[PDB]
């Protein structure tokens, strides 16, 4: 959704419309947000599950990145953007 | 009165064909207001955060957003005010986006002194606004379901399943629906 | 699922934006009641008074009152008046 | 008893009464009777063109009062609303006066419960000096010298002391600037059926005054009155009740034709407007002197709105306000015009603003007893 | 109820009606057979009616230490018979007095031999003419010093008259945006004197000249050049008895006040500097604290007769009842005199 | 000449259509100046007449459809205040052509943005004021 | 929803 430009049947901005969600998730109390990870294992049964889970490294520290992007500005090297599926470029930094 | 005024890019929504520094700058110079700043995303957290910064750091007591249309964002800045300790009812809204930048793209001078004339018009409004307690009222923990079809069915089960207690209301002798 | 996230929650919001009476202004002409279809509007003593329950905060009787013993809040006559000032000035 | 014609059972206020005296009659029963507590009428001061309101609590000496006075444009609802709105009361109206006493009414601004309303036909009314004045100059009589004055004939008829009648043609000095005020010429209401009883002169005998009952609160002060002989009264004819239709019928067609004159084709233009209103001094009289404009507090006078500087205030943000306010509700009682300090004509302008209203909705100000659509809380 | 009266606010003659409700004045109503105003009142006029409730101080009041205490009359009007033999009492009336009391005041400065005293006023001892406002309107040339509108707005009324009549008003200030220089046919903002006295030299003979105290130093040079001219000049004197008083009283042309004893019914005395005592007969102290108080009635709790600007006189009885323990300023000088 | 525009509209339909438009990208001249009311019902004459005292040259009132109000019946007050109004105004110069008032949907972004054109062509054909 | 009912009887 959030690499749509606009959605039907209205053309109302995709975007628009998901960041206010996206802010809730990231700030709401009651969750509790780990991006650039994977599920591992799953054992248990319902009400008893135990999840392993692996957070991949960043390389940059979560509580102290304020997404700036100065290192972007900075960085050398270029590579492809997941987020621009192929035709889009951004730094090895992102 | 303490006027924090904060105008916000939206990316190149306003920006693009209004000057988020022009319009800061006459902010700041207007009276009463003592902080004017400019940000890409102010709906976004880094913006939530910078306006409560600045409200316990320079101790304003008003806020003035020039952004989107407050039936949009109105109560996203009413609750970070709020976060903050600012009373919710102290905090104001400009539209420069919806009524003023996408609406004159041909005219990017005409558009900066509309943007102009309507932050004038918002910091007048707040400097009369004053704190207005929202009142509570209880919501009753019971639910009415109109219609016994599958869709009907499946919504009371999960209601009554989920401790609450349900009604029913269905014009056939019996439900089932189509 | 929706219906009971305010369920659970228990407790949700009026807005306050809703008219209040100046007694000390207020005559009493009462052409102010018939005009709140909600009936929010009474009158206690000979004087306007705002059911805040009923009232939705239209501002219509606001814009009604000649003297100006009813103002809205949020939308005060003062307030209005000073943003059509700064539209021209 | 739509109809009755009725006089003062006594002799000394049938003498001095204008008409027979039933009005003075019926306030007499009324102190005495006690169905009221105090009555509101006129009397004159040092001469017939000096009127004082005067509030009787007992009806000793109440024949002071007797008599009509064509050169007092009195206004009683706005001293009613202001001073007497807490007594039990009756109350001698010309139809502005009752007019403006409904408007008020419909406000709460006086309980209908405790006024009565003796009302009084009106043929218009003068100002004191400009009459006096008149008089000098086409009478070629002094002022001082003239005890009563009266417009019956379609002249005005001043009697000189000594017993001698003067009439000269109110055609003939309105045509010169002078004669009724320029709202009486065009006022549409001469019978106040807006009142409890309405007395007049146009269907009655000399001495007998003809009162058309207009209520059952009315029907209760002629039965009090009549069952403890203060009026003897009987039944007119109905010849006469049509030569008083008529009357009525033939005063309403000059009030219209006064109408389109003074608000239509001698209405003063935009420019003589502008040099009227570079004028006002801001002094709020006529906003004080209009009964329509009661509040405790007048928007006029708020920042937003009042001229704080000493110049001509600008007319939109003071008449267009008032009028706003208020012209749907404007009663033409011309007193504005009266205590007007520069003498601009403000009633033309509300009486025209009043007579567009009326014409779109139908509101007739001071008739209606139910509030200007303006008002109404229906989907209508 | 309602009673006649006249208007103390301005020396415009307007007349007013008092609307009195159990003993207190309640409202006002129009007058409208006085010739003046015809029922015609500014702001003001119609504000009148809450002077006599307005910080009424009724009760003679002696300066113990510090401050001012209640006191009898006796022993207030003994303690000022001895000031007036004693001491040197210059005394100042204000334009407030009826003509009468004015005359009892004459009786009694030449009784107690006092030097200094008169009437305060701007304007000086001048063979003014009779005119009647009415009359304004036939002078075909009218110069106008000072904004004549705002000092008395039923005077204005009737230069609006005059101009609607044909004549050529000329209005003279320091100021250009008051509102007769709004109003004139010609406006002329002044920084110099002979700036206006060489406009006045192309009027013709008979021509008004309504002067204003606004500008006090352009009074004697235009009445002097109004004299030796033939011009007829009306002035708008501050207080509504101005020139009953001057009749009587000289204006006090003095500068050198010890001991002074004011007497200002009316409440209209400015702030005058008292290098000793101060005796003040007023309706309300407000102000400062006076040496002595003799509080009196108020301008229309009297009868007697009052002039105004134009020289129209009007002779009252008492609208209102003068409150317990407050005297008439002719009796406070009858008693002094008997004294 | 560019004439100056005071525009009223509530926050439940006349504001949407507004906003509507925006968000269309449907393009009017900037002249207008929008103030929000909750419902046309809070718009009264003196309103109006302070913004022509002000300086302004046209005013536009926006409402809900009749019969669309969020709040019942404001936009009935409004209705009859607003016929007031333009009996009001000529008597003081002001042509009535520089007072509209329309019933603007909050789906009407179309709507408004014609309303806006032809009453800033209206306004400046008149000229100043 | 559904993963709520399971958890708000919490056996
Ligand atoms: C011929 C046909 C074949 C279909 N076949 C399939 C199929 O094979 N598979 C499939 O998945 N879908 C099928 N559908 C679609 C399917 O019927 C619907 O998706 C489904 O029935 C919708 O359920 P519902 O509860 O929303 O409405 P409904 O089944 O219509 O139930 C609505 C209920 O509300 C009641 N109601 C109505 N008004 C009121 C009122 N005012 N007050 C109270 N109660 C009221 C009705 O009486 C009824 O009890 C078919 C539809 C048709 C017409
Ligand atoms: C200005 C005026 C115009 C009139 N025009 C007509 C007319 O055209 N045709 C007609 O049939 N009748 C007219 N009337 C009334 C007519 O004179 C009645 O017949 C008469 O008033 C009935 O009273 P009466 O003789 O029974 O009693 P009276 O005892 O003579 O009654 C007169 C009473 O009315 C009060 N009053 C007098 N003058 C006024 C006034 N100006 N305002 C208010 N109260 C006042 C007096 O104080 C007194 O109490 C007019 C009256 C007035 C005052
Ligand atoms: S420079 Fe890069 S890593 Fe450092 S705070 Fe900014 S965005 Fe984060
Ligand atoms: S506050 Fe409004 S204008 Fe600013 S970024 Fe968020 S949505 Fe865009
Ligand atoms: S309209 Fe105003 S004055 Fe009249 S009752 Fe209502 S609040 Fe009071
Ligand atoms: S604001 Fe509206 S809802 Fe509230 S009392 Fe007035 S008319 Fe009623
Ligand atoms: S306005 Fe009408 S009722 Fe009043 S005095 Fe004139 S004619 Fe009589
Ligand atoms: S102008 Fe308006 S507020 Fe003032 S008294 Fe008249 S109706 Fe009341
Ligand atoms: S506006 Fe003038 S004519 Fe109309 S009711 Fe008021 S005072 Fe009478
Ligand atoms: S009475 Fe005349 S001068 Fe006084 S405010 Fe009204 S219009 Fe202006
Ligand atoms: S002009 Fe002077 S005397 Fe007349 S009402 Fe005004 S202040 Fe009083
Ligand atoms: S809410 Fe838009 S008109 Fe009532």
């Amino acid at each position: 959704m959030g690499q749509l430009d606009k959605t039907f049947p209205t053309l109302d901005c995709s975007m628009c419309i998901l960041a206010p969600k996206m802010v809730d998730v990231g700030k709401h109390d009651n969750i509790e947000l780990i991006t650039y990870a994977e599920v591992k294992e799953v054992d248990g049964y319902i009400g008893n599950f135990k999840v392993k889970i692996e957070k991949k490294p960043r390389y940059i520290d979560e509580e102290l990145c304020t997404g700036c992007g100065s290192c972007v500005e900075v960085c050398p090297i270029e590579m492809p953007n997941y987020f621009d599926e192929g035709i889009g470029m951004t730094k090895a930094v992102y | 009165p303490k006027i924090g005024v904060y105008v916000c890019h939206c990316g190149v929504n306003i920006g693009g064909v209004v000057d988020v520094e022009a319009v800061r700058d006459y902010a700041a110079k207007l009276p009463n207001v003592v902080i004017a700043k400019d940000y890409k995303y102010y709906c976004s957290d880094p913006g939530q955060l910078e306006i409560q910064k600045d409200i316990k750091e320079l101790g304003i007591n008003r806020v003035v957003v020039a952004a989107c249309s407050p039936r949009l964002h109105e109560p996203t800045f009413r609750r970070c005010v709020e976060e903050a300790g600012l009373n919710q009812f102290l905090f104001e809204f400009a539209n420069i986006r919806e009524h003023d930048s996408w609406v004159h793209m041909d005219n990017p001078e005409g558009a900066t002194e509309k943007a102009k004339d309507l932050v004038r018009m918002a910091v007048a409004k707040a400097r009369l606004l004053e704190p207005l307690e929202a009142s509570k009222v209880s919501v009753d923990d019971k639910a009415l379901v109109i219609g016994g079809g599958v869709a009907g069915i499946q919504a009371a089960l999960d209601l009554a399943d989920m401790g609450f207690k349900t009604y029913m209301v269905e014009k056939r002798p019996s439900i089932s629906g189509r | 699922a929706r219906a009971a996230i305010p369920m659970v929650k228990g407790e949700v919001e009026i807005e306050p934006i809703i008219a209040v009476t100046d007694s000390d202004v207020c005559g009493g002409c009462e052409v102010c009641i018939e005009l709140c279809p909600f009936g929010a509007i009474s009158i206690e003593e000979g004087h306007a008074n705002v059911n805040v329950a009923l009232c939705k905060g239209c501002g219509t009787c606001v814009a009604a009152c000649p003297s100006g013993a009813m103002d809205q809040q949020h939308f005060k006559t003062e307030q209005i008046m000073a943003q059509i000032e700064a539209a021209l000035n | 008893m739509k109809y009755l014609l009725a006089r003062a059972t006594d002799e000394e206020i049938q003498r001095k009464g204008e008409c027979g005296g039933a009005v003075t009659a019926i306030f007499k029963y009324m102190l005495d009777k006690e169905v009221v507590d105090a009555v509101l009428t006129l009397e004159r001061g040092y001469d017939v063109y000096d009127g004082i309101p005067v509030l009787l609590e007992d009806s000793s000496g109440i024949e002071s009062t007797c008599g009509s006075l064509h050169c007092a444009p009195t206004m009683f609802g706005d001293l009613i609303s202001r001073y007497l709105s807490d007594m039990r009361l009756a109350v001698a109206v010309k139809p502005c006066d009752a007019m403006a006493i409904r408007e008020l009414e419909k406000r709460h601004q006086i309980d209908p419960d405790k006024v009565y309303k003796i009302g009084l036909n009106c043929g218009g009314t003068l100002a004191p000096v400009s009459a006096r004045e008149m008089i000098e100059t086409f009478y070629e009589i002094d002022p001082d010298d003239v005890v009563s004055e009266e417009i019956d004939r379609g002249k005005f008829i001043v009697e000189l002391r000594d017993g001698s009648h003067r009439e000269i043609s109110i055609d003939y000095l309105e045509e010169e600037g002078f004669g009724r005020r320029e709202n009486c010429q065009r006022c549409e209401i001469m019978v106040p059926r807006n009142a409890d009883l309405a007395c007049g002169n146009w269907g009655a005998d000399d001495g007998w005054t003809f009162i058309e009952v207009n209520t059952e609160r009315g029907q209760e002060i002629i039965e009090g009155a009549r069952s403890s002989g203060y009026i003897e009264a009987r039944e007119p004819s109905e010849k006469m009740v049509k030569i008083r239709e008529k009357i009525e019928n033939a005063m309403i067609s000059m009030a219209r034709k006064f109408q389109d004159k003074y608000l239509d084709e001698e209405y003063p233009s935009l420019d003589e407007w502008d040099e009227y209103w570079k004028r006002c001094i801001n002094c709020f009289a006529c906003r004080d002197a209009c009964p329509v404009c009661f509040c405790r507090e007048c928007e006029l006078e708020k920042d937003y709105l009042l001229e704080s500087d000493e110049k001509a205030p600008d007319p939109l943000t003071f008449q267009g306000v008032r009028l706003s306010h208020m012209g749907f509700s404007c009663i033409n009682c011309g007193q504005c015009e009266d205590v007007c300090p520069m003498d601009i004509p403000i009633a033309r302008i509300y009486h025209r603003i009043q007579k567009k209203y009326r014409d779109r909705t139908g509101f007739t100000a001071g008739v209606s007893q139910e509030l200007p659509p303006m008002y109404s809380g229906e989907k209508d | 109820m309602v009673k006649h009266t006249l208007c103390p606010s301005c020396s415009a003659g307007c007349g007013v009606n008092i609307v009195e409700m159990g003993g207190a004045p309640v409202g006002t109503y129009p007058y409208r057979r006085h010739p003046v105003n015809e029922g015609k009142t500014c702001r003001a006029g119609r504000d009148c009616y809450e002077i006599p409730l307005m910080d009424r101080v009724t009760s003679p009041g002696v300066k113990k230490s510090g401050k001012l205490s209640g006191v009898n009359w006796d022993e207030a009007l003994d303690k000022l018979t001895e000031l007036l033999s004693s001491e040197d009492i210059s005394i100042l009336t204000t334009g407030t007095l009826t003509n009468e009391e004015a005359l009892k005041l004459r009786e009694i400065i030449e009784n107690f031999n006092v030097k200094k005293s008169g009437l305060i006023t701007v304007f000086p001892e001048f063979d003014y003419p009779e005119i009647d406002i009415r009359n304004i309107r036939d002078y075909d040339n009218i110069a106008v010093i000072g904004d004549a509108i705002t000092c008395a707005p039923l005077i204005g009324r009737r230069i609006f008259h005059a101009m609607a009549a044909g004549a050529e008003v000329r209005s003279y200030d320091r100021r250009d945006e008051t509102r007769m220089a709004v109003n004139s046919g010609f406006h002329i903002t002044f920084s110099d004197e002979r700036e206006v006295l060489n406009d006045l030299q192309q009027l013709p003979g008979g021509s008004l000249i309504i002067i204003t105290p606004e500008i006090p130093e352009i009074i004697g040079p235009v009445l002097e050049f109004s004299s030796e001219n033939e011009f007829d000049v009306l002035p708008i004197f501050e207080d509504f008895n101005t020139r009953g008083v001057m009749q009587h009283l000289p204006p006090v042309n003095e500068g050198e006040f010890d001991s002074v004893w004011l007497i200002d019914p009316g409440a209209a005395a400015e702030p005058v500097d008292v290098s000793g005592k101060f005796v003040l007969q007023s309706i309300r102290t407000e102000g400062l604290t006076p040496d002595i108080f003799l509080p009196v009635a108020a301008w229309c709790e009297k009868s007697g007769s009052y002039t105004s600007t134009a020289g129209y006189t009007m002779k009252l009885e008492p609208a209102l009842q003068a409150p317990e323990g407050v005297l008439s300023d002719m009796e406070i000088f009858e008693r002094i005199l008997r004294a | 000449f560019e004439p100056k525009i005071v525009g009223f509209c509530c926050n439940w339909c006349s504001y949407g259509g507004a906003d509507t438009a925006g968000t269309a990208r449907m393009q009017y001249p900037p002249n207008v100046r929008i103030i929000r009311v909750m419902c046309s019902g809070r718009v009264n004459a003196s309103m109006i007449l302070k913004a022509f005292s002000e300086g302004a040259d046209g005013v536009f009132v926006g409402g809900c459809h009749i019969g669309d109000c969020h709040y019942d019946s404001g936009n009935y007050k409004w209705k009859r205040r607003a016929r007031f109004i333009e009996d009001i105004l000529p008597e003081f110069g002001i042509d009535k052509e520089r007072f509209r008032w329309e019933w603007i949907s909050a789906s009407e972004g179309e709507k408004f943005q014609k309303t806006m054109q032809e009453f800033y062509e209206t306004v400046k054909y008149l000229g100043p004021l």
